[PDB]
């Protein structure tokens, strides 16, 4: 969900932008463990 | 009319370099013992540094056609240009082979080049071929030679690479002239006579007392010295003494009266020397001049002398035999003769003398191969065991 | 002629380019980053006072080094003769194994391209593709790495997964836009996923039975890969590599890191469109082959039960199916398709299970629009 507040950032950046499809606006499931843990340790920092 | 190089014949991989233009000299070696890796030992410079031939040595077990080689995997002859060689360490027995591994000196693509106990796999056959076009593929190979070697595993040349500082040695796409040069031929030596390179004991006198230097003082510095004593150091590594003479091209010949040499000590590495003060002091192979370390073998004290005789290409005449011959030490230059001071566990000091005591007379005793190869693992143990402790020290 | 030519090439190392000399060489990798870097230098690149008239240097090198090695690899002997274990193909494969590292193939293959956009008024803007690094160049660079090395090992397969090819399928299916699909750089990257890539995927199949560690990396492959299955501008020949590499894989990865990939699936095949025609061979494999998973309430002794989430999944699955199936007009092929599927998934299904009436929540098909597919 995060990710989702973070790629809604980003693709408002698109538009704005007018191009230059970043290679991560891909779901975060569709993204990769390494790229996940940025959110991970927030995630598990918080609930911890 | 030309000697042919076969097998069992020791031989020695000679090599050009043109190192800050100058032709160097230098010859493929490797102290089996420890470092398994091949350098390259300087032999232009005879003059100044004696060369260690003795690792330098290389034997010809087999040379056998590439198709033969290949059936037998999958299972005195002469060498013939495109043949696969297997060259044995004389001194330590290991084979000559591609190592497969690398030391990265400024070359991935090139192998290092070592020595290896199996002879099993194709790493340690080297396939020889003719450096121009004067012999072709198919003939007899002379003594006085340039060949090439192509490593059968990796396809490979012996190389001498000049990129770093130090020369090195190394299976590359490169290829490099060789020179093979016989140092000896085992097949037709005489035994009980002398012949260069051999490990040999000088007994004096009547009471058997030998060339020897102090004994274990744990100083390096207090076994310098050269004095006479007899007993059991006869049994010992303490006196053993190398005879190795001035030329590299057959060096394992008959000695004849009168070739210089130089005495090495085995245990300690140092070779024998005579100081302007009329005392003879082992020095280290840097500072060992032919002038300071040349020695020669004479029949009798007449001072006759032959002037200059040739040296001859091939085994030679057998004159120096022993136990049945005498001989008495000459310094080169000095002309003085080895003797005994007789000032007196026996501790006979050695010294040089112009004329000497009657009793100069020497033997020769040879030593045996095992005791000759424990006495140079014994040198190169306390070289690296001295170097590790200082180390520790700093 | 390999040997001849391998024996040749050693001869005279001359004619490897200036970094595989081995003579001072700063190596492949570091050959072809100078070359992306001669290609954006404009001063170093053109000739600086058409093709002929202006020649791309950069582009020039890259496609240099990319024969070089595709030739090589090409060269490099047959696995029928290796496993015979001909000491000649033996030692050609060592040869080529030392002229070239591993480190700089993995290294080529992770270089990343240039993404052609759109401009501000939504036109795209494309890069000049006969400038620059393309993917014919990495096409090279994976043959090799596949007729030398060979992929046999789970942890290399994976390294290279993370590197260089992961990344690559994902940009594909980034460029699946309307307007980014048509791109020239689309059809070239797609030629080479669908050429080199999906087959040595497909090839290495087995070694993926133990991808427990790495579940979110095979999760993402997976996606990545339905996603580009669901692309539209791919050929006929194209579709059926991806349908095949697809099929491949799913067939000997574990049953329960399919569920990420079946939530995707489930409400995208009640559409019963053409798109929907591989999505129903994925799940009769995938049932048939684990229905002793979901059926019995032990399942496989070492894999376990489902998650029973999985179950509802299937469940809804299946009915929507079952109804389209019921909706949809008679079409033989169609028909002949899903009956299995409808079976297979029935079958699995547990006739004693019993449905909970407790509904799944954060439905992810409101955040999976049509437009873009996220």
């Amino acid at each position: 969900n995060y990710h989702n507040i973070w790629a809604k950032k980003k693709k408002m950046e698109l538009e704005s932008k007018g191009g230059g499809n970043h290679p991560l606006l891909v779901p975060y499931d569709t993204l990769t463990a390494k790229e996940k843990a940025k959110d991970r340790e927030k995630a598990q920092d918080i609930l911890k | 009319e030309i000697q042919f190089l076969r097998t069992d014949d020791e031989v020695v991989l000679q090599c050009t370099a043109t190192i800050h233009k100058e032709q160097q000299k230098l010859c493929l070696a490797a102290e089996g013992f420890g470092n398994r890796l091949c350098f390259l030992e300087s032999t232009s410079n005879s003059k100044n540094v004696p060369p260690d031939l003795s690792i330098c040595t290389f034997v010809l077990e087999q040379s056998l056609s590439v198709r033969a080689l290949q059936e037998m995997l999958a299972n005195h002859r002469t060498l013939l240009y495109g043949h696969a060689i297997l060259l044995r360490h004389s001194y330590s027995g290991m084979y000559l082979c591609c190592l497969s591994t690398s030391r990265s000196s400024t070359d991935k693509l090139a192998f290092d080049v070592g020595l290896q106990e199996d002879t099993t796999g194709e790493a340690c056959w080297w396939t020889i071929h003719p450096a121009s076009k004067q012999r072709s593929e198919g003939e007899k190979v002379r003594v006085g030679d340039d060949l090439i070697l192509v490593s059968v595993s990796s396809e490979r040349y012996l190389h001498l690479s000049y990129g770093n500082g130090s020369l090195h040695v190394d299976a590359a796409f490169q290829q490099t002239l060789w020179s093979v040069a016989p140092i000896s031929s085992g097949s037709e030596a005489a035994q009980g006579y002398l012949i260069g390179g051999d490990v040999l004991r000088l007994l004096h006198g009547h009471m058997d007392e030998c060339l020897t230097v102090p004994s274990g003082e744990h100083g390096e510095e207090q076994r310098r010295t050269v004095h006479y004593e007899g007993g059991a150091v006869s049994v010992h590594a303490r006196s053993l003494w190398r005879l190795e003479t001035l030329r590299v091209a057959w060096s394992g010949s008959h000695i004849r009266w009168g070739q210089p040499f130089r005495l090495r000590h085995v245990t300690t590495g140092k070779y024998l020397s005579l100081m302007e003060d009329k005392n003879l002091l082992l020095m280290d192979k840097e500072k060992a001049d032919v002038k300071s370390t040349a020695f020669t073998f004479r029949s009798s004290k007449e001072k006759l002398d032959v002037g200059v005789r040739k040296e001859v290409d091939g085994m030679g005449t057998s004159e120096i035999k022993y136990g049945d011959s005498v001989c008495y030490i000459q310094h080169v230059d000095t002309g003085l003769w080895l003797t005994y001071q007789s000032v007196d566990s026996i501790q006979r000091k050695a010294i040089m003398h112009h004329e000497g005591h009657m009793d100069d007379g020497i033997s020769l005793s040879r030593s045996q191969h095992e005791e000759s190869r424990t006495a140079r693992v014994i040198q190169s143990t306390v070289f690296l065991f001295n170097r590790f402790i200082r180390g520790l020290d700093a | 002629n390999a040997n001849v030519v391998v024996r040749l090439l050693i001869r005279r190392p001359e004619c490897f380019g200036p970094a595989l000399r081995g003579e001072g060489g700063n190596g492949l990798l570091a050959a072809m980053e100078e070359a992306i870097k001669i290609a954006e230098d404009p001063s170093r690149d053109g000739p600086s006072p058409e093709e002929d008239d202006t020649i791309h240097m950069g582009n020039a090198i890259m496609t240099f080094y990319s024969a070089l090695i595709d030739l090589l690899g090409r060269c490099a002997p047959e696995m029928h003769l290796i496993h015979a274990g001909k000491g000649e193909a033996i030692r050609i494969r060592s040869i080529l194994r030392s002229l070239i590292p591993l480190g700089d193939l993995v290294g080529v293959i992770s270089i990343a391209f240039q993404m052609p956009t759109i401009a501000k008024d939504g036109n795209v803007v494309e890069p000049d593709m006969s400038a620059g690094f393309c993917p014919d160049h990495k096409a090279a660079m994976v043959l090799f790495l596949d007729r030398v090395y060979g992929i046999e090992v789970q942890d290399f397969l994976l390294h290279l997964l993370e590197v260089g090819f992961l990344p690559d399928l994902r940009a594909a299916a980034s460029l699946d836009t309307a307007a980014l699909s048509a791109t020239d750089m689309a059809l070239a990257l797609n030629r080479y996923l669908c050429t080199a890539v999906l087959p040595l995927l497909t090839r290495c199949a087995p070694l993926f039975a133990g991808t427990e560690h790495h579940a979110s990396l095979i999760d993402s492959l997976l996606h990545t890969v339905y996603r580009l299955s669901k692309g539209c501008s791919l050929t006929k020949a194209q579709r059926d590599s991806i349908e095949v590499c697809l099929l491949s894989i799913c067939g000997q990865l574990r049953p329960s890191m399919m569920q990420h990939l079946l939530r995707r699936l489930v409400f995208d095949v009640p559409l019963l469109n053409e798109h929907a025609k591989m999505p129903l061979k994925l799940l009769t494999n995938h049932y048939e082959r684990c229905w002793k998973y979901y059926c019995l309430p032990g399942g496989w002794g070492n894999f376990g039960a489902a998650s029973e989430e999985e179950l509802h999944l299937s469940r809804k699955l299946f009915w929507g199916i079952f109804d389209a199936l019921s909706q949809k007009k008679y079409e033989q092929e169609l028909f002949k398709l899903a009956l299995p599927c409808l079976s297979a998934v029935a079958g699995a299904l547990p006739p004693d299970y019993m449905e909970s009436n407790y509904v799944s929540m954060m439905e992810k098909q409101s955040s999976m629009d049509s437009e873009g597919n996220f």
